[PDB]
């Protein structure tokens, strides 16, 4: 909406959240990269898809609740329950992802990163491990053969059943 | 919340000892890396709820290791099973994910004491430098060693009957029931 | 009130207290988020809610009355009588909470968060944190409120804990 | 992706004193620099992987690694290679990339107990100061430290039979032997 | 092939994409050194050297499929049928100097840097590439001292490459 | 470039530890806004090159700093200097271009464990607040600190002498060896 | 005597170009460019073997002075001892206390130094030579008085540089 | 006073304080504007308002008592006695501003732009701004005033900055 | 009114707004092209058409409220108000066009006429001119107009900026 409510977001927001934030909206802003939150908030409210209903919705994807209660003075019930009418902005895939990569620690994204060296050629996280994957056309809402696969490998069979549960829903 | 707290209630209750127990006998499915930094219960539970292994609706696992460890008490309050049932179970073919061979291998562990210990630590010199027998090592150790080194294994006991053949026999009528179930 | 002041302030504190120093302060300075102790006080002075009552205050809650005495050249008694008599400038939920993550050792709080691992998640809880992260992380997903403490307290139960139950309660009660 | 998973599944169970182990007999081939920042051998894998020394087409250096340290199990279970194919080829000249020196070096290492050790910490004080003498060096970092002050060199070896003397003969014996080999 | 198309192919590149694309097409700004990739794509586009294919093997030498799928709808056996078919534009040697700076660390080029300081009077492989190329010292005949030099720093692998290549010309 | 070649070499073989001896051992030449930023022996080489006291006809004073921290196997095996010929220049007057004060620092810092260096920060409390009292700092830091705020020197030495005179005696005796040097 | 000044400004750094910039300050307005700088002093006439020499000389890059000039440390020392002609020792005091300061040192000083300077003025992650000329042009710090400076720098917990002012303004 | 010393005026001054010293001059020469410094002290010269009192007072203004000390050979105290003695060429409106220019850094002045850009053209404000342009920009939309600063306060108000606000109701309170 | 009053007006616009002001005027005058403001003003003020309530719209349509009120005497509701009781002499598509233009930043306009170089000219629009220009290029080939504005519509929407295309839309059905 106004622009106290995107100065107040982005000063509230620390620099995880605002990797995730960038990850989650990187899907609607396919065309251009926004380098900061400030300038992917103004783009999104210069496109015209950006309102207090989807703005709620963003900051409650990043888990943030009391911004929820202070900022736009709404509870979870409201906007869970205009979640489930209104569609949603961003896919079931990248909040699988973000759940995905909230539950790796900084260990196992160093096996994940030496199985997966063979396909390509320095502090990575999860998310770009997963963006540069994207790139490289070998991950998709399609096809996750090759996720589930290494995460099978790695000895970690709970994210192997949440991709299952995220499959067999859609 | 509940299933948790009753996770940790069961995992303050056991020790030193039942804890480098349950670390021995969960080699086949933690290997030695993920061993290493554990040093309690909760550790251990976090690496089974890893490989979907110990949950809400699967408590087999769980239920089998206490049982295995001769702790009946804990099984009958925090878990709300009887021994009977358990045996029922645990004869069911299929049913056991432990395999036998480490179960045999930790009633040998069992039915040695500090003498004898010492005894088959002495008789095994050989094959086993002085450094990995140490005093502090316990059998378990000496068989971690051994199945290590591939002298102690599914495929070959002879060194094991030839050592224990100068204790007791009791170990050999143990081995020889192992032998005749498979 | 002058630069100097504060920054002896701060070069005379050790690691141990700076995220006590953190923590007491986010309601005072909610919109933002500072990174180091100087820059908080910084903050402060530029908000005017900073001065010399204020530091005194500050300095009287995190129990180092020897930089009172050597730096601000007062006695606890003056300023616990101001204390009582003016408004404080810290809400007696984060003095609360403060004490009893000073009542806490590290056999417990890695009890705690595998108790409330569900709601959390396995990286954030991978370092080793002290009780106030905890809380801080409670207070974002808004579980924890100075007007509802009811899943903390339970969960102080069932770690078989009862005193610091007796205080919560005491705190309710002041309410 | 069969390479990567294999060495993984090889690197799984490798604890901290055979990680050491491993970074003490490769000091060929690894300046200290790179010895550093390793606590996992996937890294020392990927260092071994920059000198071709270890690949698809090349895995002589790491059954030979995984044979001196007596780990016999992850060679027949993870490479398909048995003990006295081994022994035969590393009996045969030209094929051994690790020199006879530093095998004798760990096998003297493995030979020591605590009490020995601290013998040998004492009988070394000469040359060496007082801040080496903490509990938490071993054997193999006074072997490195009497490298770096050229008084354990290939060809100078009177003060480490001076030092063994006071402990052990088998030690003697060991070096004798080498001695003799070459 | 339109303005868009070429816009749309500037805007989703990054900054290091951007350097490897400027560097890869050197053979082809004699006229001129272009300061903007989409300078340089214009350049292109007006010489007649530039086409749906041209583009394609642009795209395909930095490793960004995506683009190629979503935007010139392609795959890569199309692209990989259309350079062994078609002539190419930019000549391997290129492509291996882009492959071996791709897999040098920091602190290998820092010490490349330093080793070869002798011979010259922060700094990129690449911009060291371009540098010892100013003063004619490698060449896409001669590469003795680039293999000297990654022989010297224990990074045999590069070596290996550089004799594969060399190997393959003859 | 055989120099570059040698020194790179030489580089490979420093450690982060020794870096920092190396970096306390020559504060007299390179001033903290040029020593912070460093963290490898080859950003330190390039700084005594730029100074002109490392060249291919000048080895002098890398010499010098190679024979002061102990590392003689470098010498031997790159440089081609033995201990003898640099024992018998270093005592020729003259010949010395690091002051006897800076080593005899550093020698008194070769001798503090874990335990010494928490009761020479327990010592030393009376001047120096707890936050440059922290972990992190060793005792070349706390040396550095002491010359900073002028406590200590090469006219002052008493503070010192005092403090040590608690810990231990024998550095006394090296702080008076040092005074006869005088 | 023309191209080694180009050989000369390529060969140089950012840090140490602001410091030679620091240094020219006392010898008009200092052009921003260090090329510039140069050829203004030539046209000058300033500009000499032995000037160019002791300049080099100043900042510490005797590998320039024997790679470039042809010269030495002993011939440029004799020529210093016999005149110094273009920099001062007040500058090169200054340049002598700035080469001695880490980052925390200098974060430190413009911390206390936001007193009576603007935020914007001093902004942040600057030098200390860029706080010493913003002093001088504030005009509180001269070859005269440097009472502020040393209080300044003694308020850091950092007694041996205020020995090097005394003993600098002692000498004379 | 001659056109010498004018010149080396505007040697001597950087860019920064160019923009400056062009803000504060704007009221006393509104017939034409001036594009540089030059032009400017020409004018001035010309029209009689130019004076070795008046460039004192305009080179203490902006804060370069050297240039005083060495041009003008004048120091603090003689040009504050002078000043104390004659009327203001420049209103005190021009200096508080000049002043909330310089107590404002990088990290405000981005939020006030980021703030305001709503009021005023997105594209107008588009190129990098200081505080001073934009308040050039507010007035010339007649929303800032020298007796009207009701908007600006609640602006410094906005970005958590109260210091400022109380300079500004000094300097109201003052009049 | 009189010539020194609009010579004032006219020197003291600085040079952004005089395109403006310039494009502002073309439909008023359209016998001839104006080759500066001054001859633009006079002629426009010799035919009857100027006036001060005019001069007043005029200024208020580039946002100068300053000027109205130092030199016009007028405030911005007294022009308000004759706006909305006398007939508009600026065009409500002349005014759309030129808020569109204030509202676009450089990096647009650079997107702007690197995609529309190929239906214009090759190097017509290589030198860097704002939007008002490149409208005055694309009228010139009669692409565009006030009852068609279907064209400017996709291009705008090709630059991913929609809040325009729907500002554009809501006049249109306005009108």
């Amino acid at each position: 909406m106004s622009a106290e409510v995107i100065h107040q977001v982005e000063e509230a927001l620390d620099t995880d959240e605002k990797e995730m934030l960038l990850f989650l909206c990187r899907d609607v802003a396919i065309d251009v990269v926004p380098p900061n939150v400030r300038d992917l908030l103004d783009i999104l409210r210069e496109r015209g898809k950006l309102s207090v209903g989807d703005l709620a919705e963003l900051l409650y994807r990043v888990r943030r609740f009391d911004l929820l209660k202070r900022i736009l003075k709404m509870d979870r019930k409201a906007v869970e329950t205009h979640l489930l009418r209104n569609p949603h902005l961003v896919s079931d895939y990248r909040v699988l992802m973000a759940e995905i990569g909230e539950d790796l620690d900084k260990s196992d994204v160093s096996s994940l990163i030496f199985l997966m060296k063979d396909y390509m050629g320095k502090e990575k996280s999860f998310l770009d491990l997963v963006v540069e994957l994207e790139k490289l056309n070998l991950v998709a809402p399609d096809q996750l053969d090759l996720l589930e696969k290494c995460l099978k490998n790695i000895h970690r069979i709970d994210l192997k059943t949440k991709i299952q549960k995220y499959k067999q829903s859609v | 919340m509940d299933f948790s707290r009753n996770l940790y209630d069961i995992g303050e209750q056991l020790d030193s000892e039942d804890l480098a127990s349950l670390k021995f006998l969960s080699l086949d499915y933690i290997p030695q890396r993920k061993q290493e930094p554990i040093k309690d219960a909760l550790m251990l539970f976090q690496r089974l709820q890893e490989k979907r292994m110990l949950e809400e609706s699967n408590l087999s696992f769980l239920k089998e290791l206490l049982f295995r460890i001769n702790r009946l008490d804990l099984l009958i309050t925090y878990l709300n099973t009887r021994k009977e049932e358990m045996e029922r179970e645990l004869q069911t073919p299929g049913r056991a994910q432990i395999s036998a061979y480490r179960v045999m291998l930790y009633q040998i562990s069992e039915e040695v004491s500090r003498s004898e210990l010492r005894s088959f630590k002495g008789g095994l010199q050989e094959e086993i430098s002085k450094c990995k027998l140490d005093d502090d090592m316990n059998l378990l150790d000496i068989f971690i060693e051994m199945e290590k080194r591939v002298i102690l294994g599914e495929g070959k006991l002879d060194i094991l009957k030839r050592v224990c053949a100068q204790i007791n026999k009791s170990l050999l009528k143990i081995i020889n029931d192992y032998e005749e179930f498979s």
